[PDB]
């Protein structure tokens, strides 16, 4: 299983200088070997088999050469060490010893398998031994999607494999916003192309002034044409050379209007002069090593009447057997009970059933419990979520229910079987904040940890295997279902419909209504949700036809498709119609975007085997940048034992396939281990130590051959593009606050760094949940994003941040950023921000830092007021040189404060201060009557509209969040507060003027109509 | 005579009506005002939580064309006795009062101070359930990481003692070589390596051992901090509840807008 600590050693940080090894030889003898703790197993070989002739039996070793070594790892592996060249403290050794072996079986496989275990967290051999069929098929099965990846990857030789590795990062649209547009000179951009000639590597630039529309091939023409029969040496040296970003690992390669490309368009955008490198195609292609995917050992293996659903005339009826135990102080409870419910989705398909009160000490029902529901009627999705609960009743005629242990069950498995007879039942700690005695949003499926309460159950036996029946068979049903006029109103009330946010009330007035139309709201294709609503999931009549029209339902929005994917759709069309829409129409930059949602989403799936796996699989092996993230997404979760073997069978299939990459990934996965592993010793034998000792180990550690190997040249967790060079170990720090992170600054190794930037500062924070952080710089970006495209400047700066596991990962340190509260100093006044920011930007770029200052303040005004973003003050604020705004620490969002004080009240987190309205109204002394303000309230009024305007997207972003176990996440009713912000149950100019009155009410009048 | 009727709530909130049907009968009911500026129904059938509409037009009310009652109370009085079925297919049978509500004290300053000593004994009990929850996490992962070095203990064990047992296959035809031989030192040197051997796998027997009487420990430490949870648990909920019944008991009896 996954490693407990990341020591040399078992309860062991680092090892000493020397250590003692028992060496087992071959021979049956044991020899203690003194070892340098980073001597490579290649040496330590060749002292043992010296030393091993000075004890008995010596004659029975064959050659230092026919022997390698094999021990027990962390991970409670016997690992067989074939890479000779790696140093013993790399080892992850449970305690120090080595036994020699000969080595059999298939070399090739053994090496790659445990690339792949170390790249997951995990050893491979625990998937082999897993019993349940689902596991073994979704690892022979999902082999096609592998297969399929690699093939299209060398179908163009060297081109698709270089599109592979550098993908176009391009925008949705070639469509240039008319705000951007305007800042081209006659509709035209201006490029720096810079070039190293061979002879003395010296660069050249050369400035062009081209379309921006213009093609990376034209682009690369009118660099030839700079230098009229000049057209046949262009078109035959226009294909020999491909353009890259001067200063990271981004490449055009793609037949993309230059403008399209996020550089390009951020160039446009922020005044900024475009530096690309011209290089030819042959210097790229030829670093390229071709991936070969292997058909594993699983695979070149076997590995080992029937009804209708409904052919069955009963109503559905489970058996509660017995449980092992429940923790509970007897005394302060009375009774335990077994709670029931029949779910598809979130909703009760029929009432919730309780088993009869039993005390705690002898938890055995033997009861059938029975359902309001006909088994023919029961849906494909259909699951059975129960619990056991306490309850007392002590004070008054109040019970007090209390949930101690819950488990949620597949009515059908993957192979459409209902469920029958016994089944046992491992159950799950109640998650931290829930309260409901129901879990239907938790994970389906047994707790693989057996030392917690098992719970008995009987499933009812028809004489045959039950088989919910055949498409074939529900589109009969619905012919015969139908078998048993619009009006101008009538399709603007669907209209108004289909409009409303994802979380507004349905009537049953609307429900029924609704499906009284749905053969017209195919007219409407983005009704789809509402209408899916108003099914009676519980009629197979209406099942059956609903069926029918998503088979035929014409594509919607991937946007709107996303919302199909979340815990209240869990029928396989309409998942799979929601695919789709994502196959034919989610682009890949929009797929970068939203991968956060689309990895938690998958938890919601019944099977291991669906469409969403296989799309995102598909997807993560034919685009890398997409790889990089949906490996590590999925990596950070593999402690949560909710998903882990889910996670890691898809991890495994990733890393099978994804080719050369898996060696950088496995880079990536080696520093950040050593860095977990650094700040585990200051956080625990170093706590109550000083700032100064502690930076003396840290630079001694630093230096240490085996770590700078590890922690120098691999690409940024953070971006992959960004190579993470030499470590400047003098700009390396301890930050002082109190939590201690690592500010790690690297050397960009970049042949033209210096058009960029040369060094890449990363903070390395262990301790805190960095998911909520990652969460709301996500949206921001989500926001920032809707405002260009509707023409607003509002400039924030969403700097990188990435949860690498439980309580770790990495942050993006915002060069040239300082927090107000540093500002404020190196006995202060209100004009010291304004006076700071005049003498940083002198003259003539005043101007430019006050719109920049004024613009990203009214950014952050309107995102930190919709999210509820945590108290802001002087050290979470930061201002850079530049002017430029930035918020840091976002731990917490939505109505965070709701449980601690039962205010409600819609919070404006970001009041600006008297110091704040200074700058914006530039030294002005009435801040909030200048014109300066008159265009920032207008900058807001704008920004919380066009937010407004897309409400829908971000209450699907976090309805697809419900089951990451995000504590202010864990609910639809923590997603009320958006509802709440955004006024949707109001209209547009009452939801307007509530903006302008909290902003009034808080900012103490100023804010004018 | 609507707004001194037990199931009329006024402005409350979705996730408030919610909260107040949270496992209750078939039939359980409370009439609203909608989330706009007009009434809404909201009932219990079928484990979910139905919103029906109360329509208004010329002084007349019902759930759809033609409006024939006279008021909001008619309305639901009719439905208390006589099925939805017709509509639709229950009566609206059980009554959610905002009398029942309790919480009883007369005047500002007494509500004020009880909720005062609410809060306190609220932020008390937090604090303790969230320290309680800091040691139930570390205990249980603790419990993960002990699990999984006796597993490797399990496998060192295995090497080990597989060591023996080829020492035992190689050794007995040489011990039989050197005693023909007469090299009484050489069957000491293969003896004491062996003895070493077994001494090892002696030490690795008993640092499992003691790690396996450490989990014991561990997972008896973690069932009480369970049990401890599980006690704490229902009455924070139960005092959070009264700490916002008495906060809206105070905004109510103030000046309101
Ligand atoms: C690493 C991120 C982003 N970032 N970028 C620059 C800085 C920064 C830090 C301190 C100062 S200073 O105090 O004026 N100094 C120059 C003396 C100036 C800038 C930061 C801080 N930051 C965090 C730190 C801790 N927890 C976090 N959670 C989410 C973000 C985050």
């Amino acid at each position: 299983p996954p490693r407990p600590s990341s020591g040399e050693l078992w309860g062991i940080h680092l090892m000493p200088p020397r250590i003692l090894v028992e060496c087992l030889l071959p021979n049956g003898m044991i020899v203690t070997l003194e070892c340098l703790r980073e001597a490579t197993l290649i040496t330590i070989k060749h002292e043992l088999f010296k030393e091993a002739r000075k004890y008995p039996l010596h004659q029975l070793l064959q050659d230092e050469s026919s022997y390698i070594f094999v021990s027990v790892t962390q991970e409670a592996e016997r690992e067989e060490f074939f890479d000779e060249t790696r140093r013993l403290c790399d080892l992850r050794l449970f305690q120090p010893f080595l036994k020699v072996i000969e080595p059999v079986g298939n070399r090739e496989e053994k090496i790659l398998n445990r690339e792949i275990g170390f790249a997951i967290g995990m050893p491979v051999c625990e998937f082999d031994m897993v019993k349940d069929p689902e596991v073994q098929d979704f690892r022979r099965n999902i082999l096609n999607v592998c297969k399929e990846a690699v093939d299209l990857r060398d179908l163009n030789s060297p081109h698709s494999r270089a599109m592979y590795v550098y993908p176009p990062n391009v925008e949705s649209s070639p469509e240039l916003p008319k705000h951007i547009y305007n800042k081209l000179d006659k509709g035209q951009i201006i490029v720096v192309i810079w070039v190293i000639v061979s002879p003395n590597n010296d660069k050249q630039k050369y400035t062009l002034k081209i379309n921006h529309d213009c093609v990376p091939e034209q682009v690369i023409a009118e660099a030839i044409r700079k230098k009229e029969q000049l057209k046949l040496c262009v078109l035959e040296y226009q294909g020999k050379y491909i353009l890259k970003v001067c200063g990271c690992d981004e490449y055009f390669l793609e037949k993309y209007p230059l403008s399209q490309y996020k550089y390009i368009r951020s160039c446009i955008m922020l005044g900024r002069m475009p530096n690309l490198m011209l290089m030819a195609k042959e210097s790229l292609y030829s670093q390229l090593p071709m991936d070969c995917f292997t058909m594993p050992s699983y695979s070149r293996r076997i590995s080992t009447s029937t009804k209708s659903l409904w052919v069955i005339n009963s109503a559905l009826r489970i058996k509660i057997l017995c449980a092992t135990y429940v923790n509970v102080n007897i005394r302060d409870i009375d009774k335990i009970y077994v709670r029931t419910g029949i779910y598809h989705g979130g909703e009760p398909l029929c009432d919730n059933v309780n088993t009869q009160r039993v005390p705690c000490s002898n938890p055995r029902w033997n009861e059938w419990l029975n359902y309001d529901i006909y088994i023919p009627d029961l849906p494909r999705a259909a699951r059975l979520c129960l619990s056991i609960c306490s309850v007392k009743g002590r004070k008054g005629a109040k019970e007090e229910h209390c949930p101690l242990a819950w488990g949620n069950i597949n009515l059908f498995d993957y192979t459409d079987t209902l469920v029958s007879g016994k089944m046992a039942l491992n159950l799950w700690p109640v998650p931290h904040g829930l309260e409901d005695l129901l879990n239907p949003i938790g994970v389906t499926g047994s707790n693989p940890n057996k030392e917690t309460p098992c719970l008995e159950l009987e499933f009812d036996w028809f004489s045959s295997v039950v088989k919910f029946p055949d498409m074939s068979v529900i589109e009969e049903h619905a012919n015969w279902s139908v078998s048993r006029e619009l009006r101008e109103n009538d399709k603007e009330q669907l209209k108004a419909i289909s409009t409303r946010d994802p979380l507004s009330e349905i009537t049953e007035q609307e429900k029924d209504f609704l499906w009284s139309h749905r053969h017209y709201c195919v007219t409407i294709p983005e009704i789809l949700p509402k209408l899916l609503l108003s099914v009676k999931w519980n009629s197979r009549d209406e099942v059956a036809q609903m069926y029918c029209l998503v088979k035929d339902w014409p594509p919607i929005k991937p946007e709107q498709a996303m919302e199909l994917l979340d815990c209240n759709y869990p029928d396989p069309m309409v998942r799979g119609f929601a695919v789709r829409c994502l196959e034919k129409y989610l682009t890949d930059d929009k797929l970068s975007q939203y991968l956060i949602q689309l990895v938690q989403v998958l938890k919601y799936e019944q099977y291991l085997d669906n469409l969403l796996v296989r799309f995102l699989l598909k997807k993560a092996l034919t685009n890398q940048r997409i790889g990089h993230f949906f490996f590590w997404h999925l990596k950070s979760e593999m402690h949560n034992k909710t998903v882990s073997q889910r996670f890691g069978l898809l991890l495994e299939s990733y890393c099978r396939a994804c080719g050369m990459y898996l060696k950088h990934l496995n880079r990536q996965v080696e520093a950040m281990e050593k860095l977990i592993n650094l700040t585990d010793i200051l956080k625990q034998e170093k706590k109550d130590e000083t700032q100064k000792v502690q930076m003396k180990f840290l630079v001694e550690q630093m230096r240490r051959p085996d770590f700078m190997d590890a922690l120098q040249g691999f690409l940024s967790p953070l971006n992959p593009a960004h190579q993470l060079g030499n470590l400047r170990l003098e700009e390396c720090e301890i930050m002082s606050s109190a939590k201690r992170p690592l500010k790690l600054n690297w050397e960009n190794p970049d042949i033209m760094s210096e058009l960029l930037f040369q060094n890449n500062i990363i903070m390395f924070k262990n301790g805190d949940d960095l998911r909520q952080d990652m969460l709301t710089l996500q949206i921001i970006r989500i926001m920032e994003n809707i405002w260009q495209n509707q023409g607003l400047d509002l400039r924030m700066l969403p700097y990188g941040c990435l949860s690498i596991g439980d309580c770790v990962g990495l942050i993006e340190w915002v060069r040239n950023s300082h927090t107000i509260m540093q500002i404020q100093c190196k006995q202060f006044n209100s004009h010291t921000l304004h006076q700071w920011l005049k003498d940083k930007n002198k003259g003539e770029i005043y101007d430019a830092a006050i719109d920049l200052f004024t613009r990203s303040c009214a950014g952050y005004c309107v995102a930190t007021f919709i999210l509820g973003i945590g108290d802001r003050h002087n050290s979470n604020i930061m201002v850079k040189d530049d002017g430029q705004l930035v918020h840091i620490d976002f731990g917490h969002f939505l109505d965070h404060k709701k449980k601690k004080f039962g205010y409600k009240r819609e919070r404006v987190p970001f009041v600006l201060t008297q110091d704040f309205l200074i700058v914006i109204s530039k030294g002005a002394q009435e801040c909030t009557k200048t014109r300066e303000f008159e265009r920032f309230q207008e900058m807001c009024y704008k920004a919380y509209l066009a937010i407004r305007q897309h409400a829908n997207l971000f209450i699907n972003l976090f309805s697809m969040m419900l089951g990451s176990g995000m504590p202010e996440l864990q609910s639809f009713d923590d997603i009320a507060y958006i509802r709440k912000t955004l006024a949707l149950d109001k209209t547009e100019q009452e939801a307007l003027e509530y903006f302008m009155k909290q902003m009034n009410d808080a900012h103490h009048g100023g804010w004018t109509t | 005579s609507l707004q001194d009727a037990e199931w009329y709530w006024g402005d409350i909130s979705r996730e408030e009506v919610n909260e107040k049907l949270r496992d209750t009968a078939d039939g359980t009911f409370l009439v609203r005002d909608a989330s706009t500026k007009d009434y809404t129904l909201t009932l219990r059938k079928g484990g979910n939580n139905k919103l029906i509409k109360i329509f208004h037009r010329d002084g007349k009310y019902g759930f759809s064309d033609p409006l024939t009652f006279s008021s909001v109370v008619e309305l639901i009085n009719h439905y208390r006795n006589e099925s939805l079925a017709q509509y639709n297919d229950v009566k609206l049978l059980y009554p959610v009062s905002k009398y029942q509500q309790d919480v009883k004290e007369d005047n500002i300053e007494a509500v004020g101070k009880k909720l005062h000593e609410y809060n306190t004994q609220f932020q008390e009990k937090s604090r303790e359930y969230d320290r309680l929850y800091e040691e139930y996490t570390r205990t249980s992962q603790e419990i993960q990481m002990k699990r999984t070095a006796i597993e490797a203990f399990n496998e060192t064990i295995k090497i080990f003692e597989e060591q023996c047992q080829t020492q035992e296959r190689y050794s007995k035809e040489y011990i039989e070589k050197f005693k023909r031989e007469g090299n009484e030192k050489e069957i000491q040197r293969i003896m004491h390596n062996y003895d070493k051997l077994k001494s090892r796998i002696s030490e690795i027997i008993d640092s499992r051992r003691r790690l396996e009487e450490d989990l014991k420990k561990q997972a008896a430490e973690y069932r009480e901090i369970d049990k401890r949870m599980n006690s704490i648990k229902p009455d924070l909920i139960q005092l959070r509840k009264t700490r916002d019944q008495y906060l809206m008991w105070l905004t109510q009896k103030g000046v309101r807008q």
